[PDB]
RNA sequence: GUGAGACUCCCUGCCGCCGAAGGGGCCAGGUUUCCUCGGCAAUGUUCGUCAGCCGAGGGUUAGUCGGUCCUAAGACGUACCGUAAUUCGAGUACGCCGAAAGGGAAACAGGUUAAUAUUCCUGUACCAUUUAGCGUUUAGUCUGACGUCUCAGGGCAAGCCGAGCGGCGUCGUCGCGCCGUCUAAGCAGCGAACCCCGUGGAGAGCCGUAAUGGCGAGAAGCGGGCGAAUCUGUAAUGGCACAAGUCGGCUUCACCCCGGGACCCGUGAAAAGGACAGCUAAAUGUCCGUACCGAGAACUGACACAGGUGCCCCUAGCUGAAAAGGCUAAGGCGUGUCGGAGUAAUUCAGUUAAGGGAAUUCGGCAAAUUAGCUCCGUAACUUCGGGAUAAGGAGUGCCUGCUGUGUAGACAGCAGGUCGCAGUGACCAGGGGGCUCUAACUGUCUAAUACCAACAUAGGAGAUUGCAAACCCGUAAGGGCUAG
RNA sequence: UGGAGGACCGUAAACGGUAUUGAUCUGCAAAUCAUUCGUGUGACCUGCGUCUCGUAGUGAAAUGCUAAUCUAACCCGGCA
């Protein structure tokens, strides 16, 4: 499906263009966060899977065209959606 | 007399030590309000700050001008504020502290009314209002201290943009060295004791050792304040 | 090229008159008496500071 | 002020005659106004345009384009380059 | 004014007929790098392209319906092709064309 | 490069201008006066006693 | 030849040097060194009739090339306030300056001089401000106006090939080799991609790209609109031995236009100006620079200095991956300014060496070995990325005839013959392996005796401070960090 | 297919300065030359402009650099 993923070439990841260099826990922890922040994230209005990061901490949906601010490397964070969902079960709640 | 530190370089504000201040986009306050007013504005735009490394939001308002805002996370272009003492609860909207129910989270909030925002700036960072009593309101700071507050402070409700800037690892120079230009900060940093005995309290001696204690009092004129001041404990927790 | 404005030019104008030498006939009336004057230079050497 | 001292008479400014066209020295605190003026009012010829240098000796040459044919001939005449 | 005298090319010029032929460059005359004599996207390219101009026209005289002509462009787009005459040797044996 | 004479080959700038008001060639072109006759900073001209000998 | 006087000054022929710099264009800097004539006491590492030297005279022409105009970092002035006081001091308000490599209204070809030329002359143009006449805003937007890497498409200067025509060379034999076969702005016409609009009705899937991809929130297809470089005609009569002056083809960077993608805890200037309402006519377009060098002789280091500033920007044919190294054009030179003679030791830098092969020395210091490209093959260890060009083997020239991919330029492969001691035949071009100590790595450092294990670094931990804060500068007024 | 990286090789482009403990050592030079070397898409090299200075500045820190001068510069005065 994507490039080889041979006996060896399956541990790196993204972070196998560091080479020999910073050690196992660094290339590890950028690595992971890479694949989270290619993932294919899912519009609010769209509901289609069409936002990508344009900025530190901008998103935009391909197809709705949509902009708005979120996390740095995640476009929705646990914290907001803590939020979300107090201050919606309240209002839902009168 | 052995050569100034560093400390009082700064001080006198030579170009080293300046803040390269064109570089930023505009500075962050609240919207001027007189008393008994409530004016609205839609967002244009969100646009990247060099000065925070957050996004920040173009809005323009109702009279006319436009200005720039501190982003809260979910804010997004073509979504209309209220700001002014009428607003209801809602993640963008800014409205006084006094009537924030309890649990709700905050972010720029301001030291006295009508200063513009001062606290809770940073990326991802957020308060908390505990309690409200008759001629205050305590909120939980994201330090984790209890502050006492005016009920006629400003605030805008939600959590500020960027959240998670530091879970990703430098692992290079180079990458601490780009981000060092657009502040006033030096990189890189000297350590004391590889300095001179004419550079630092520290300095000095056949090999490298502090020499004297590294703890210091508060009262310790200037000049001499250089390592723990006034700490209260050392070393981690066993 | 050293572009110039109108009043460092006039200065490298009399810098350049200047090197002239002595007339003949003051050698005649003064007796051999004045030979040389102390404005006397070369282009290739000590720079003249008229700019 | 006066801004003409005298017709200038190298074998350059002579070429230049047969042409219709004199080369003056001037002030050097001058401009073309200044010259076109003084030289239709000293000659009454109706000059059409004007050239300005500066030189090295510290003078100021000006070369003057007449319109009317033959005109520089006969100023040169009466002034006495010829 | 003395002519100027230029440099002959004539030698060179019979040299780079018989290299238009195919003589005169055997593994004794290489000495930069393969890549450096041919590069790779640039074969990809004219290999890709050639492909595709083919299959267009076949799709255009009316000898190659939609659904196989999808998927001979993605087959193509894989790389189990290596030339125009591998692909009609193909589709003159799987029978995909509407010939008749 | 060298400290010596390597380096005065960079020697192509200017520091000191010309006075207007004495004529000397000390004016500084980033500050904007004149080091010998204190053109640019006063209206008056400059002078101290420590330019000469106590007189006694 | 000149001259009293010729290794050294001039002309012709031969023989040479640089040829991606020693050539061409120019900043800063220099300041008359520029051209002609007349000289040789001194200057020139020798001589000199020569000269960047000495004396006399001469030479720089602008509405279109620059400055001038706008603003960036950041300065300066007046006021307010402080200071015993100022010519001193931070901030605030109002001004004003700051780029000859940032933004920017407008001109090209040929001729002419001893030395100036988009400036003078011939021809053909273009742009502003004012005045007069004839009309009118949309006045709020667009442009100026923007990073690093990577790629497609189109165009073109240079380059190369074939045919005809005109010259020059060679000519022991042959019939080849070289040069030329030209043409500006301006004006008129056309328009590739992206984008916009009207139809269209596509899914158990179709349409595309070098690649990423697009689609009922409307694909494919079919129409229309806005829209580039460049190209076609004219300008076309100027220059050419008024000698020819006609045509085709290939390629095209390092230059121009247009579009896509990726990356950022980096987000990659501002203002003047211009566009949207102008058309016709005459008049006006002031000021400053303009010579020459731009460096192994015109700058700077006391010098006609092997350094530095400038390698700052450009460069033809063959070999070759190549702007490397080698050999030649155009251009510049025989001035990196002492000659003759040929015969010792010694000395600076090179070529080769029987047999042995580190036995030399503190120490393989120094020198030698290997070296391009294709194919096969590749260990311990490992942070699984590497190690790795591991190690270790084989092939390579020339001639004859071909095959495959591709629109092409070109690239790849084969069969037979054949020469030499040797086929990357010169130039260019790694010696390899093993065991330890030490610093993780890329980076920095005693300019002129120390390039290291020292400094820095990502990572780990601790401390102060809720902002009228912690830390710090000032005598004060006030400030740095902080558009935090 | 694609084209990432304080990746690799490498120019006498540019920047640096290991070894010869070579040449020179009243030198071409008050720090240069020849061969051999290190980096060469980045924490890169660099033109012009502008700012920071003497008990002060700047310094990836050697007491390095601040006009051939630096464990406190230079000019004049105290000073004969
Ligand atoms: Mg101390
Ligand atoms: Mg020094
Ligand atoms: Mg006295
Ligand atoms: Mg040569
Ligand atoms: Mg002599
Ligand atoms: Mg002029
Ligand atoms: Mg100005
Ligand atoms: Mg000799
Ligand atoms: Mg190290
Ligand atoms: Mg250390
Ligand atoms: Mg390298
Ligand atoms: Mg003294
Ligand atoms: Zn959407
Ligand atoms: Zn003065």
């Amino acid at each position: 499906m994507a490039k080889k993923f041979t006996k060896k070439g399956r541990i790196s990841r993204s972070a196998g263009r560091f080479g020999p260099r910073y050690g196992r826990k660094d290339r590890k922890l950028v690595a992971d966060l890479e694949e989270r922040m290619r993932a294919p994230h899912v519009c609010t209005k769209c509901a289609r899977p069409t936002v990508e990061r344009i900025g530190t901490g901008i998103w935009k949906c391909s197809k709705c065209g949509h902009t708005f601010a979120g996390g740095t490397y995640i476009p929705y964070t646990s914290v907001g959606q803590t939020l979300l969902r107090t201050m919606k079960n309240i209002a839902e709640a009168k | 007399m052995g050569k100034r530190l560093i400390s009082q370089n700064r001080g006198r504000g030579t170009p080293t030590y300046r803040a390269p201040s064109h570089k930023y986009k505009a500075d962050l306050r609240h919207p001027r309000v007189d008393e008994n007013s409530s004016l609205r504005g839609e967002v244009v735009g969100i646009e990247h700050d060099p000065a925070r490394s957050a996004p920040i939001a173009k809005v323009a308002f109702e009279n006319g001008e436009e200005l720039f805002l501190l982003a809260s996370e979910g804010i997004a272009v073509g979504n209309i504020i209220e700001c002014g003492d009428d607003a209801e609860v809602k993640p963008g909207n800014i409205v006084p502290i006094g009537n924030v129910p309890e649990g709700f989270f905050i972010c720029n909030v301001e030291s006295k009314p009508n200063d513009g925002g001062k606290f809770v700036r940073s990326s991802g960072v957020y308060a908390t209002v505990v309690t409200h009593e008759a001629t205050r309101t305590a909120v939980s700071m994201p330090s984790g201290n209890i502050k006492w507050l005016n009920p006629k402070c400003r605030a805008v409700v939600g959590i500020v943009a960027g959240s998670g800037r530091v879970d990703r690892p430098w692992l290079k120079a180079g990458k601490k060295y780009h981000k060092m230009k657009t502040r006033a900060a030096k990189y890189p940093r000297v350590s004391a004791v590889a300095m001179n005995p004419r550079d630092h309290p520290f300095g000095g001696g056949a090999w490298k050792h502090p020499g004297k204690p590294t703890t210091v009092s508060r009262n310790a004129p200037p000049g001499r304040k250089v390592g723990l001041i006034a700490a209260r404990r050392t070393g981690m927790k066993r | 090229m050293s572009h110039n404005m109108k009043g460092q030019k006039k200065r490298l104008a009399k810098a350049h008159k200047q090197n002239t030498r002595v007339p003949v006939w003051v050698i005649v009336k003064t007796n051999r008496k004045v030979v040389s004057h102390p404005r006397r230079r070369h282009w290739r050497r000590r720079s003249l500071d008229v700019k | 002020m006066s801004s003409i001292n005298y017709p200038f008479v190298t074998e350059k400014a002579m070429m230049l005659l047969d042409e219709n066209k004199l080369q003056f020295i001037v002030d050097t605190r001058s401009n073309k106004k200044q010259i076109l003026e003084d030289v239709e009012k000293m000659y009454g010829f109706k000059v059409k345009s004007v050239r300005t240098m500066t030189t090295m000796k510290g003078m100021k040459k000006a070369v003057l384009a007449f319109e009317e044919p033959e005109a520089a001939h006969e100023i040169a005449t009466r002034i006495g380059l010829m | 004014a003395k002519p100027v005298k230029g440099v002959s090319r004539g030698r060179a010029r019979a040299l780079a007929a018989k290299r238009k032929y195919g003589h005169c460059k055997g593994h004794g005359s290489r000495k930069g790098k393969k890549g450096a004599r041919t590069p790779k996207k640039e074969q990809w390219i004219k290999k890709i392209r050639a492909l595709r101009r083919r299959l267009k026209e076949l799709r255009a005289d009316g000898a190659l319906d939609k659904s196989v002509y999808c998927r001979l462009y993605r087959k193509a787009k894989g790389g189990e092709y290596r030339s125009v005459s591998h692909l009609n040797s193909h589709l003159e044996s799987e029978k995909l064309l509407k010939k008749e | 490069m060298s400290k010596g004479t390597s380096s005065m080959g960079k020697r192509q700038k200017r520091t000191h201008a010309k006075c207007r008001r004495c004529g000397s060639v000390s004016f500084n072109v980033h500050t904007k006066q004149c080091t010998s006759c204190g053109f640019g900073k006063t209206s008056r001209m400059r002078t101290y006693k420590w330019q000469a000998k106590c007189k006694y």
